[PDB]
Parts: C-alpha cells; sequence; structure tokens
C-alpha cells in the first residue's frame, strides 16, 4: 500500500512537471501575436502597393 | 478481606478498523490507474 502511494506520488509529480512544461504554448501564443503583427504590416504595405 | 486488590486494563481496536487493505488509501492502486491515465495523456499533451 504503501508503495503504491509513492508510486501514486511520483507520478502526479510527473505529470505536473510536463504541464508546466506545455503551459511555458504561451511562448506560441506570443510568437503568434508578433507574427500577426508582421501580417498587419504586410497587409499595409499590400493595400498601398495596390493604389 | 477488603480493599485489597487492584486492577489492570487491556484494550481492544475497533471492527470497522478491521485490516489495512481496506480502500481510500488502499484503492491507491486502481487510483494510482487512473493517475497513470492521466500521466500518459498529460505527456501527450506536454507533447
Amino acid at each position: 500500500i504503501k508503495f503504491t502511494k509513492q508510486s501514486s506520488v511520483a507520478s502526479t509529480r510527473n505529470t505536473l512537471k510536463m504541464a508546466q512544461d506545455a503551459e511555458r504554448g504561451m511562448n506560441t501564443l506570443g510568437m503568434l501575436g508578433h507574427q500577426s503583427e508582421q501580417l498587419n504590416n504586410v497587409e499595409g504595405n499590400l493595400d498601398l502597393m495596390k493604389v | 478481606d477488603v480493599g485489597g486488590q487492584q486492577i489492570f486494563s487491556q484494550a481492544l481496536l475497533n471492527a470497522n478498523r478491521r485490516g489495512e487493505a481496506k480502500t481510500a488509501l488502499a484503492e491507491v492502486q486502481a487510483r494510482h490507474q487512473e493517475l497513470l491515465k492521466l500521466e500518459k495523456s498529460m505527456a501527450e499533451l506536454t507533447q
């Protein structure tokens, strides 16, 4: 019983570590916001070239 | 005689206590299986 509980503790510790790793997705959102600003610029330059 | 006897005392546990593998702490087996499933899914999600 004690051994199984210890294994459960270790399992939840790794799951938490991985979840925090997964969260650090935000770098992806930051990059998507940056690329979005760049694409906003591309759109403006294209509009000017149309004129 | 009179007042010429003392006495000790012993103690029994509870029947509801019974064994040590009585779930909620021993069913950590089944729960561990749930936690392992959780860990596998989180591993995939982090990847």
